[PDB]
């Protein structure tokens, strides 16, 4: 952005581009490094995490900001119910609460969480 | 428990219905129904459990992703040709080049109907 | 199968994003931490790793 | 076969080969130089048989009993039966508040018989 | 292997079973005086449930006095298990709520 | 049947007992023996099975890889300083300490003894 006002015709503005293209080989060389994934994918620039709130008191009472810190269930527990909440989003027509293609299959859905909370996921 | 389940197929297209037409290891026609308060699909491991739930994907998406049960993180073993094939690559034993069920001239039909309110999409 | 794809699209009034989704939820064995959850399973790929490549010949060029 | 011939239903025989060769491994790795047995012969593994039908875990508990390894299987209360029909103790562990806790339980065999009164 | 996979323990029903149990008998039972009351048809895993019970409910349960209960098999072939000494009561078990 | 169990502590160690003390969320004095014909841990999810056996690869393992089996092989979830002040769960974001346990001064005790034709070594 600096080079582009500078009148030396285009050649700071022709350095600093070869520069920035330089970066964008050297990541899709490396497409797979953590780095390269980041600068190129749209959904690596910016983190996840999960909250558990009180319906009645908006305080986060358990925020899972990444924080992996737990158990196969819980894990299995926090992934299958977002995946249904994206599910139940995505089947549902723009403006609509209630989707109007309302199967979704599961396959070995559960596997490391007890009984106990599968029914929950249920 | 019970006063919950009749939401289901009323204000969505609910999966009541699957025929398969010599796909993969599905020789000849057969039928399977689907329950309105869902349904669970179960049998010793690989009888036909994943071929199923492949062929709805194909009927559904467009480059679906075949045994993303066990193959996930890398390419699926699995294509359409195969399952219109029928090939047996993993069933072996006397395997005579992967056991092609149907090498010559065939015909695979997969159909799979949604109902709501006595109003059905096939 | 693009013509009756977007027929399948008009009449349950959901993109393609919707269906891509439905195929990767029978993959949802292997999981892990929420980052991979979200980056693996739901918001499909839409990455640009194959434009980089066409901008890096042109600026060859 | 040369070559693995087939599995027992979808990596049957595979996972069960796949075991084998790990369990071997293991035991040779555990097994001090110019040994037959392992002098450490305990092996803790989480999570005992989550992606492992009832056929094959039967065969990685009798795989790991042949090569002298006492193996301790973590499950959350799932696949009871083999684990009971293969063991003889459970560690009981629940988790109330934020504190956990442990209940240890055993059971044996007693030497009677298969059953009295009846064919034998 | 799948048929007896298909039936196993439906702890939802051991559940009721035995709240019932200790409300028709209203006193701290043991886990052995439970077992020969209630006949489990799957050895432990009812037994772990009946623990998941006592210490889901605050009822301590102590390991160091062992109580045991001899039980047969489908088959047959009897087995003793070395159970420990528990408190299970009617009152706070229907106090927890259940999943 | 029961000839070929007898094989252990008569050829190398079993371990049979373990000794936690202040150990992630194992507040007090807890013990644990192990069975001779092999041991179970179960329990419903969110409990100690992975911090017991996490402590017990402490004891061993010089570089442990905590919560291996719900990590799938992959970056360690947690470390000696979590266990050791029994951190429970990410713990919010206001900070608050209660996730954390053993937050002050506080010390953690973690034994495993192993048999071997009646020998012990702790
Ligand atoms: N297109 C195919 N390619 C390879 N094997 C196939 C194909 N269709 C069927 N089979 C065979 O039929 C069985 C399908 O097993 P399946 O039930 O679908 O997998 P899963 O264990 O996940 O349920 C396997 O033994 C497989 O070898
Ligand atoms: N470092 C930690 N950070 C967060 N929670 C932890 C940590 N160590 C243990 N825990 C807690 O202790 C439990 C350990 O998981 P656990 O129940 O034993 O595995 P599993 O899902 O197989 O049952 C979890 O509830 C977890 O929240």
């Amino acid at each position: 952005n600096a080079a582009r006002f500078v009148d030396d015709n285009g050649e700071s503005h022709y350095k600093a581009l070869q520069v920035l293209v330089a970066q964008l080989r050297d990541a899709c060389e490396r497409n797979r490094t953590l780095g390269a994934k980041a600068l190129l994918d749209p959904r690596f620039r910016l983190e996840f995490a999960v909250s558990v709130m009180d319906r009645q008191s908006g305080n986060v009472i358990e925020s899972r900001t990444g924080s992996q810190g737990g158990s196969g269930g819980e894990k299995e527990i926090i992934a299958s119910y977002v995946l249904t909440a994206s599910l139940s989003y995505a089947l549902c027509p723009a403006g609509s609460r209630y989707p109007l293609f309302g199967t979704i299959i599961l396959d070995e859905a559960f596997s490391r969480s007890s009984h106990a909370v599968a029914g929950r996921i249920i | 428990m019970n006063q919950v389940s009749g939401l289901a197929g009323k204000e969505s297209f609910i999966l009541t219905r699957i025929e398969l037409f010599n796909w993969g290891g599905f020789h000849g026609l057969h039928q399977a129904a689907i329950h309105q308060d869902g349904t669970a699909v179960i049998g010793p491991t690989g009888s036909g459990k994943t071929t199923l739930v492949d062929a709805l994907m194909t009927l559904l998406c467009a480059n679906p992703r075949y045994n993303l049960a066990s193959t996930g993180g890398h390419e699926s073993d699995r294509d359409l040709i195969s399952y219109v094939r029928g090939v047996s690559g993993p069933g072996d034993g006397g395997e005579g080049q992967s056991h092609i069920a149907r090498p010559g001239k065939t015909v695979t039909g997969i159909a799979a109907t949604l109902e709501r309110e006595g109003k059905q999409v096939r | 199968k693009k013509q009756y794809l977007a027929r399948l699209r008009d009449f349950f009034e959901v993109g393609e994003n919707a269906f891509t989704l439905l195929n990767r939820a029978a993959g949802l064995k292997q999981l892990n931490s929420i980052d991979e959850i979200f980056r693996e399973l739901v918001l499909d790929d839409h990455s640009a790793f194959d434009r980089a490549a066409e901008v890096a010949n042109s600026f060859d060029g | 076969e040369s070559r693995t011939g087939s599995q027992g239903g979808s990596g049957g025989e595979k996972e069960i080969i796949a075991s084998y060769v790990l369990t071997a491994s293991l035991s040779y790795a555990l097994c001090p130089a110019g040994s037959r047995y392992p002098l450490f012969g305990t092996i803790i593994l989480d999570e005992a048989f989550s992606r492992s039908s009832h056929a094959v875990a039967g065969r990685i508990i009798a795989a790991l009993r042949e090569f002298g390894l006492h193996a301790v299987f973590i499950t959350p209360n799932k696949e009871m039966r083999l684990l009971r029909d293969h063991t003889r103790s459970a560690i009981v562990v629940h988790r109330r508040g934020q504190n956990s806790n442990m209940a240890s339980l055993s059971w044996e065999e007693l030497e009677r018989h298969y059953q009295r009164r009846g064919n034998a | 292997d799948f048929w007896d996979a298909f039936n196993g323990l439906d702890r939802e029903v051991l559940i009721q079973q035995t709240l019932q149990l200790l409300a028709k008998e209203n006193r701290p039972v043991g886990l052995a005086e439970l077992a020969e009351l209630l006949p489990p048809a799957h050895d432990l895993e009812t037994f772990a449930v009946w623990i998941g019970m006592a210490r889901e409910a605050g009822i301590e349960v102590i390991d160091s006095q062992r109580e045991f209960a001899e039980l047969s098999d489908g088959e047959g072939r009897r087995w003793r298990f070395n159970l420990p000494t528990t408190g299970l009561e009617s009152q706070a078990l229907m106090d927890i709520d259940w999943e």
